């Protein structure tokens, strides 16, 4: 119960973190686990509809901001709904550019060690990786 | 890093064709215009009472000095000295206080013949570790540059490290940014203009 | 006959052949549009580098474009322009900086600063009074080297609030930043100071919030669109053209940009 | 650091145990000098050896010479910050 | 049943100065480099 009341301060900007640090996504999974969003959902439907939609609002807009200033700025240009297709485009066309730079082994081990940095799963560095490999041809 | 990050980091290389040329370019119009500045204004125009080259008044000065050679006497730090020594070492630091502006660094003449003070004699030793320095910067950049390596510095960093100690990836990927974009750049002027 | 002046300001191709294809669509002909570097009045400036010529560069939220996540907010950034000169000449921005660690005269250029900052000031308080706001926020990049630029920001931007008799709290960019794009509703008006962090900040917001189009108060005196996405400039053109005196066309430009952010030119 | 360790290993043979190192012994603290590129530790075993033993190997000692040209000529004789000009007050003592 | 934990307490982020190369460049950039690492700390502590 006290987890999902301090989450939804949290949220509601009612409760700042020790330090005043800013509330993105990070900082949520290093305390209230990487699906802090799914018992925040669930919890929030024994709460009136105001709350239940501020949550709701809240969750999304923590979302967006699991991106950087600098790609928002560049890629949200055109909406949020629209942000991730965005991202994910220029993030290939980057991939593309790369392996047309410097081979393809070479680039196969760069997406390698980025997904261990990354927290990638190795399916979705799979996917990727074949992805802009298609692309280019 | 904590988190699954939405995107994967690339060299920020998007504008690979940074030509060395315009960049050394860049830095040449920096630099002149902060000189300018610091300088003030050109010093008024001074017209020459008489015309003779710095060579031919250094040869004429060892024609004067080559003659009172066995009239010269060894004479110590601490006795009087000798009106040809007096000559001698007026001449001399005037001369050499004139290549030290031009370029010319001797640095065993220029310090017999005009390091006095021992402020004197601290500046001399800072100008004598600049020239080098700067010298053996440009044998160096020579090397790298023949073997291709970034012409810019690289810090001795292990980014695999950087993102586990981190808690977001905001300012890691910033610092990827920064650093990736000083050892892609180039940080050396036309010396040619500077000088000029 | 009348003229609208484009001015590209880092924008991709893409962007400025479909602002001009989606111009000549809707104007028809009756405006040309000319391609230029500078202007003063019924200009659009595409791409996120700041144009020559611009001191104030604030934004709002456009209730007609509200997206739907950020439905009811009402803040307006305004960030402090100061004067630009050539790319290969050293910015004021930096400049005020550096020749100070390197012992130069900074006189001028303190001068230049200063009249800069007034200006901003002044419109960030008028649209506090406007708005009804009694405290502005500040935002200062922390960095050690931007020590002389946001200090002197600092002591103008408060002097002058002050003498207008608001208040104004002092903040960071990372914390402004991610407070602006999850709970903007606490802020009200929000001055940024002139450093590309805040920039980006500016163009994460105008992004973040559906796509909408900065207004840019120039030295001559006016206001100019700026966009730097399809949506972006799509809005711009259409305050532009209804600055011009074209409501209808401005509606049309307007409805497309809502429905197809991304080829409003075919869907008008 | 082996030369450390050898070292160590030395002292405690020769005082503590009162047995007498002999060139084998030398050779492989040279060896190990050359190999971590360590040439000021070699010169000072070349005089050991040339003093206690019978010379040294002259594969090594022209290879520690060798060494120290690399970084001769590589700016990296001495640490840079040792070669920093300081003052009275410009020294921060931590 | 005592006190599990506050999630509002956060570890800071334990900055690292980074650490130049010793060669005859960083020397006589010395000064410039030390204010890009000064820069980077700053930017960690305050987070950009």
């Amino acid at each position: 119960s006290t987890k999902m009341q301090t989450l939804h301060k949290l949220l509601t900007g009612e409760v700042s973190f020790k330090n005043k640090a800013p509330v993105k996504d990070c900082n949520i999974v290093h305390q209230f686990g990487e699906n802090w969003a799914t018992e925040l959902s669930a919890y929030a439907k024994t709460l009136p509809a105001e709350q239940q939609k501020i949550i709701v609002r809240q969750i999304a807009r923590v979302k967006l901001t699991r991106y950087t200033v600098a790609e928002l700025a560049a890629y949200c240009g055109d909406g949020p709904a629209l942000l991730d297709e965005t991202a994910r485009a220029a993030n290939i066309e980057q991939g593309v550019a790369f392996v047309k730079a410097k081979g393809v082994e070479a680039f196969e081990k760069y997406v390698a060690e980025e997904s261990t940095n990354a927290n990638w799963k190795p399916e979705e560095a799979k996917k990727f990786i074949e992805d802009v490999k298609a692309k280019a041809k | 890093i904590s988190g699954v990050s939405p995107l994967l980091y690339f060299p920020p290389t998007t504008t690979s064709t940074t030509n060395r040329e315009d960049q050394i370019n860049k830095n040449t119009n920096i630099a002149i215009q902060m000189i300018k500045r610091y300088k003030g204004e050109v010093p008024p125009h001074y017209t020459r009472k008489s015309s003779a080259t710095i060579e031919q008044v250094e040869k004429e000065i060892d024609a004067l000095l080559g003659g009172a050679e066995k009239l010269r006497k060894t004479s110590t730090d601490d006795q009087p000295m000798d009106k040809l020594t007096l000559m001698e070492r007026c001449l001399r630091h005037a001369l050499w206080s004139y290549h030290k502006e031009e370029g010319r660094y001797d640095f065993d003449q220029i310090g017999r013949w005009v390091v006095y003070t021992p402020e004197d004699e601290v500046k001399l030793a800072q100008l004598k570790r600049e020239v080098e320095a700067k010298e053996k910067l440009a044998a160096l950049r020579k090397r790298r540059e023949e073997e291709g390596l970034p012409g810019g510095p690289v810090p001795r960093i292990n980014w695999p490290q950087e993102y586990s100690s981190f808690i977001d990836r905001e300012p890691v990927v910033a610092k990827r940014i920064r650093y990736d974009t000083l050892a892609s750049t180039t940080l050396e002027r036309d010396e040619k203009q500077i000088e000029s | 006959s009348k003229q609208l002046t484009f001015i590209s300001a880092g924008a991709t191709a893409a962007v400025l052949q479909s602002a001009s294809a989606i111009v000549s669509k809707v104007a028809g002909g009756r405006v040309q549009t000319k391609t230029a570097k500078e202007a003063g009045r019924h200009a659009v400036v595409v791409g996120p580098e700041t144009p020559i010529g611009v001191h104030t560069a604030v934004t709002e939220v456009p209730k007609s474009a509200q997206d739907p996540l950020f439905s009811g907010v009402s803040t307006v950034v305004v960030r402090a322009v100061l004067p630009r000169a050539a790319p290969d000449s050293v910015q004021l921005r930096d400049a005020l900086d550096v020749y100070a660690s390197a012992g130069i005269d900074t006189k001028e250029e303190v001068r230049s600063a200063t009249e800069a900052f007034k200006k901003s000031a002044e419109v960030a308080v008028g649209k506090a009074k406007a708005k009804g706001v009694k405290r502005i926020v500040l935002v200062v990049k922390q960095a050690s080297k931007h020590n002389c630029i946001n200090e002197l920001f600092k002591k103008i931007s408060t002097e002058t609030i002050e003498s207008a008799g608001l208040t104004t709290e002092v903040v960071g960019t990372a914390a402004v930043a991610n407070q602006l794009i999850v709970n903007p509703e606490s802020l009200g008006v929000v001055l940024l100071n002139d450093v590309a962090a805040t920039e980006q900040i500016e163009l994460a917001f105008a992004g973040v919030v559906g796509g909408v189009s900065r207004v840019y108060h120039t030295v001559e005196g006016g206001k100019i669109s700026a966009g730097h996405s399809f949506k972006s400039v799509a809005l711009a053109v259409a305050q532009e053209l209804r600055e011009l005196g074209l409501s209808s066309e401005a509606d049309k430009v307007e409805a497309a940009a809502s429905k197809n952010p991304r080829a409003v030119v075919s869907a008008l | 650091s082996k030369f450390c360790a050898m070292m160590d290993l030395l002292e405690e043979m020769q005082h503590r145990n009162r047995l007498k190192p002999n060139e084998e012994s030398w050779t492989w603290v040279m060896k190990e000098c050359v190999k971590s590129g360590q040439f000021r530790l070699g010169y000072c075993i070349q005089q050991v050896m040339e003093t206690e033993c019978k010379g040294c190997p002259a594969d090594l000692v022209k290879a520690n010479e060798a060494n120290a040209q690399k970084a001769k000529t590589e700016g990296k004789e001495h640490p840079g910050h040792l070669s920093q000009q300081a003052g009275l007050f410009d020294v921060k003592v931590e | 049943r005592a006190d599990e934990v506050d999630y509002t307490n956060l570890p800071a982020p334990k900055p690292q100065k980074t650490v130049w190369d010793d060669n005859i460049e960083t020397e006589v950039l010395r000064k410039y480099l030390d204010g890009l690492s000064q820069y980077d700390m700053e930017e960690a502590k305050y987070g950009v």
